[PDB]
């Protein structure tokens, strides 16, 4: 009742989107590049694209990384597994009996239970 | 020494990509087309048949040959219009059946 | 001091407005540019002006207060062309003193240009 | 014009492989030494092609 | 195929309130039609003379689309089987 | 008990939110993966290898 | 062709509830009318006593819509089977 | 042709939904015209008790079509069959 | 599978009051042009000669629409069996 | 003409998500007043006490709709079978 | 199972109300896009000139939009059987 | 006559659609209670404390009629049999 | 009596759109939240680091409703047969 | 119990006016973008330069969504049975 | 009692079209951040830079909401029979 309080600094919200902005100052600062060696594909008009000028930050980052920039590749060739099996995968030659009684999936199969 | 260097060669790789792409272009074009470009095109061209030979049994699935083809898939055409012709040429006689039928039901009744 | 009036036109920052007998109470801003006045006779009249506050009473008072008021026909469109690049100079040079007198100056200048035009 | 219509008409079989390229490129700027850069452009400057020198 | 024709006389009356739901859609233009005839009064009674026919026109213009789905509700019914 | 009530009420909307925002995300993936996978033109890194795991 | 006559007497009522969902639409433009005189009395309050008969009017003409719809609903039911 | 004449009773039941839709449909037009009260108000507090009269007037007719439109939906239970 | 051709009369009606409900949509663009002209009157009388010409342009084109969405439902009766 | 009685069970529940549909309508208006109240008190501040019992009353009777909208869908199940 | 295929005439039509229903949703944005213009040469008379390019701009597209679901309408009749 | 009930177990999931159909309309007017308090706090920043009980009352009881709907709909199935 | 149970299975599939109609009504008052945030700080620069908690706030309950009226939709098919 | 699959062909073309319905809103936002870009140029037209881009994005993005809400009603007619 | 298992295969469209119907509600909560990005930028030139990422991020979350009732509808075809 009536306890008139002082306004307090530590309040009030005037250093959170300042230090954000840093932040963002400090990883753009990394992404500062020479001219020798430059090479950008714009688009057809010829502006610039989105995600290829700020690859150089991403790995100038992954350059000062130690571990994770010899760890993390090591699931990327499941992929190309993935793109091979899957162009297998599309023509596979298979048993017209065997499909007819296992389907894989399929819908309305009692052994499944619907 | 090799892997920076073949890491920094790309960017000159890619650079030099559509220069040369130009400079074919003009070159054709212009007509202004000369031996050692005639060789390197053919090498070109070499690469490019093996690769695309590459492409399709990348594309295919199968390291021999297509599936899937054949005279065993290609009569299924056959079997299919045949199957049609049968399935049609009964469904006439059991619709002309229920019609005649029905007409019979309601000339009857209304 | 007083006078009757039929109507006038009134520049401002959300743009341009017009006042007529009875019209609703209403006070705000004034553009930096020209102002047009039209008496009963079908005449009118026209000046140059700085800024300022207009209230428009329900009654019909009309009572405007500005830092400078001069007609049209006391400016030149010959010695306001050499201003023009000037501001534009001015507002090209980097600098934040001189940046924002090219922007003032372009501010005033270009509805003049538009007005003697 | 008929540039245009080019423009318009190869802009989605380009653009394709653009992203991976400017990737290569400046994950090549970024990890590779910049005196192995400078020879590559040093040997560019020279008319020679650093990727047959670099494999010979 | 076999053709059977079906003729659904509930069918009258339904469609009814189906264009009935749309009658107080026109309402809102009205509405905002003499919303702003009065305001552009209480800015300038001046020029109200001038917009009176305005109003009145932009009134009936919308009042008459109301009246066209109005009657189609009306014309449904007392003249199909 | 709106103490209760509104306890239960954010738990839920979290756990909805999880759920459904993972599902679709996931489900958007699948069938632009169906699409590039049935268009091998398309089967590419086409936005980049980082681009679009860092975004 | 095969001929079959239906009544369907459920579709005596499934059109009132979309009339009845057409009654409500009207209102947003009866309180337009009002919350437009208000606004108006207010910037200037000699001219409210001028525009009073456009507030009844636009009132009433607004109304007059809704009315028309709900009459549609009154009389789907006690003259039709 | 051959008449079937059916009755769906389900369909009382339904419209009592279909009209239940439209009985909230005024309620942003009721809470409209108290809205305008109170800017009318806050612009001219002076002006506040000249203007309740035709703030009630504009607020009870506009509840009143909602009146009309749920009267329909309970009158359809508890009589028909 | 057996092939059950049927033609439905009733859905000669039905789609009348869908379009019906469709008449009433460009009602609210009718004032909504009305009431920019009136506006923008009160913004500057002397302008009020120049946008005159927008108003009956910006009028007919959204009646134009409106004209079509009538005209497909009284199309949709007298030649459709 | 046979008279073939159907009583469909299903549309005991069909019109409950038609009713609760719209018992989502209201809110906008119910929200609109409070929105009303904040930007009068912004525009009179010492205003705010003598406009609040002018902002239950259009509370309340604007939730009051939204409750009789969702009292017919509660009304629509745990009585009838 | 059992397998009927059914071929419904009647919905050869139905489709064409909700399509025309749909085509005068647009007009809003149309006369939203010449009131734009209007009241935008009312507070700048000078810059009308070149505002229209923008105005006809948007009006083009969005009557395109009511001319593609108009379209859709029309095709759906005069070749489907 | 005769007596053919049927049980359309279907029906138990229309009105859930609908009813979620209708969940999303007080959205808006949750935004517009916190747009009109941001708007009433640039316009007076002193005032942001004495309007941020209106701030959680316009939420709580709008959001409640949002979950009088979703009630429904999810009573609406897992219930019912 | 008779009784002849049905269990129609596109209902599944039906409701899913029925619901999916209604996901994107809420996102029109989601970027009223944004929209109002941008306008109070051009109003008021120095205001914008007071009023992002409740343009968060604001977001995030807005979009929540979305959810919920996804859930139905998803809740509809990938658990009933 | 008994098992009917049934096969509706008029299934394949009452959505096509589903779908068509749904083409036109988008045109709202279209125009919307313009109606803010003008005022905005009005307000500030030594601004009107870094507006245009952002006036071209929401412009062609929003007739995106209605490309492919028309994008299904062309899929649905011409490839499917 | 009697049961007969009906499989609707027409019900795998109709669906379809009402959630592409309600792609194009969201498109207008898109075009709403470009336009107050507008207007703030319109009113406050400087302020430009601080406020293009609340707008980038606006687009992206209204644009979401079409993105996901468009989900509905993609996998409500391609792989339901
Ligand atoms: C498709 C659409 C519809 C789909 C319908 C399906 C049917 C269509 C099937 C595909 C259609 C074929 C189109 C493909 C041909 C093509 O490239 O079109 C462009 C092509 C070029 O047109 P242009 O006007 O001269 O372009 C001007 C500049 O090139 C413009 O310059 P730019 O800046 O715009 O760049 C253009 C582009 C293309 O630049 C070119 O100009 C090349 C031109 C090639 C000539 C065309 C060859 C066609 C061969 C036919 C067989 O540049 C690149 O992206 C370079 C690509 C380099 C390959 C990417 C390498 C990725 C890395 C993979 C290896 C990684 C290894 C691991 C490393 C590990 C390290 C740690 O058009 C044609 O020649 C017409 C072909 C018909
Ligand atoms: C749009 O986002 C706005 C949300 O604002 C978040 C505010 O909090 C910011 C916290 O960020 C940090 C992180 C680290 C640090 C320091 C530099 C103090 C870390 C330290 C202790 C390692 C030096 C300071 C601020
Ligand atoms: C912890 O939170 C910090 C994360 O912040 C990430 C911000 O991501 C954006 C960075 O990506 C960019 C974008 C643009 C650019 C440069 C391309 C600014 C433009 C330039 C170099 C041409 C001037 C560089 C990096
Ligand atoms: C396996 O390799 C087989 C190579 O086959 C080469 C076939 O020869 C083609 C030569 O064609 C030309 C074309 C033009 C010319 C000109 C006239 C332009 C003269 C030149 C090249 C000396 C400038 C000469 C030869
Ligand atoms: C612009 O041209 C670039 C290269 O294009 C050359 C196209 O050549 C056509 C090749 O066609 C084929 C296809 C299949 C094969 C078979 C299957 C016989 C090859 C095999 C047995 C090695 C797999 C051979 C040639
Ligand atoms: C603390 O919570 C209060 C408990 O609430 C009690 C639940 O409500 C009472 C329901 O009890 C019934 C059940 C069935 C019926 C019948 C079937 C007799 C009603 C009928 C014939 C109208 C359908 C009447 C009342």
């Amino acid at each position: 009742a009536a306890p008139a309080e002082k306004p307090d600094p530590a309040l009030d919200a005037t250093k959170a989107l300042p230090k954000a902005l840093e932040e963002v100052e400090f990883f753009q600062s990394y992404a500062v590049r020479r001219k020798t060696g430059f090479h950008l594909f714009n688009r057809a008009t010829g502006s610039p694209t989105i995600v290829g000028p700020m690859f150089y930050n991403l790995y100038n980052f992954v350059r000062i990384g130690r571990v994770s920039k010899y760890v993390c590749w090591l699931s990327l060739p499941l992929v190309f597994q993935r793109m091979w099996m899957k162009n297998r995968a599309t023509g596979m030659e298979y048993d017209i009996d065997l499909e007819n009684y296992a389907p894989f999936e399929a819908k309305k199969n009692p052994m499944h239970g619907h | 020494e090799f892997w920076q260097m073949y890491l920094a060669c790309w960017p000159y790789r890619f650079r030099n990509t559509v220069v040369e792409w130009e400079t074919c272009k003009a070159k054709v074009l212009k007509g202004s087309v000369d031996l050692q470009d005639i060789v390197d095109l053919l090498y070109l061209l070499a690469w490019a048949y093996l690769f695309w030979i590459l492409g399709e049994i990348y594309g295919r699935g199968s390291l021999y040959g297509y599936r899937f083809d054949g005279e065993i898939h290609r009569q299924e055409a056959q079997n299919v219009i045949l199957y049609k012709e049968k399935e049609a040429q009964e469904m006439a006689v059991v619709m002309e059946k229920l019609e005649k039928e029905i007409q019979e039901w309601l000339k009857t009744m209304e | 001091k007083q006078e009757p009036v039929a109507a006038i036109t009134i520049r401002t920052n959300e743009g341009e407005m017009g006042v007529l007998a009875g019209h609703e109470y209403t006070v705000q801003q004034l553009a930096p540019g020209i102002l047009e006045v039209e008496y009963e006779g079908g005449k009118k009249d026209q000046y140059v002006i700085s800024g300022g506050f207009a209230h428009v009473n329900d009654t019909g008072v009309v009572d405007i207060n500005t830092v400078e008021a001069v007609p049209l026909e006391e400016i030149d469109h010959e010695k306001l062309a050499k201003a023009l690049e000037e501001a534009r100079a001015k507002s090209q040079s980097p600098d934040e003193a001189v940046r924002i007198q090219g922007e003032i100056a372009l501010e005033i200048f270009e509805p003049l240009e538009a007005a003697l035009h | 014009s008929l540039a245009k219509v080019w423009m318009y008409a190869s802009w989605i079989p380009r653009g394709i492989p653009k992203a991976m390229a400017n990737e290569l490129s400046s994950a090549a700027a970024a990890l590779a030494h910049p005196e192995a850069i400078a020879r590559v452009a040093q040997l560019e400057s020279q008319g020679k092609n650093p990727y047959r020198v670099a494999r010979a | 195929a076999i053709a059977y024709e079906v003729t659904v006389n509930g069918a009258n009356l339904i469609g009814a309130g189906m264009a009935a739901s749309g009658v107080g859609v026109p309402a809102i233009g009205v509405a905002m039609c003499f919303s702003s005839y009065m305001l552009a009064a209480a800015r300038q009674p001046n020029m109200s003379a001038k917009l009176l026919p305005y109003c009145i026109l932009g009134f009936a213009l919308s009042e008459a689309l109301a009246l066209f789905t109005l009657l189609i509700a009306l014309l449904e019914l007392f003249v199909f089987s | 008990m709106n103490w209760l009530y509104q306890m239960i009420y954010y738990g839920v909307r979290m756990w909805l939110v999880f759920v459904l925002h993972s599902f679709s995300l996931g489900s958007f993936g699948e069938l632009i993966t169906v699409i590039t996978d049935n268009n091998l033109i398309f089967n590419v890194f086409y936005i980049g290898l980082l681009g679009l795991g860092f975004i």
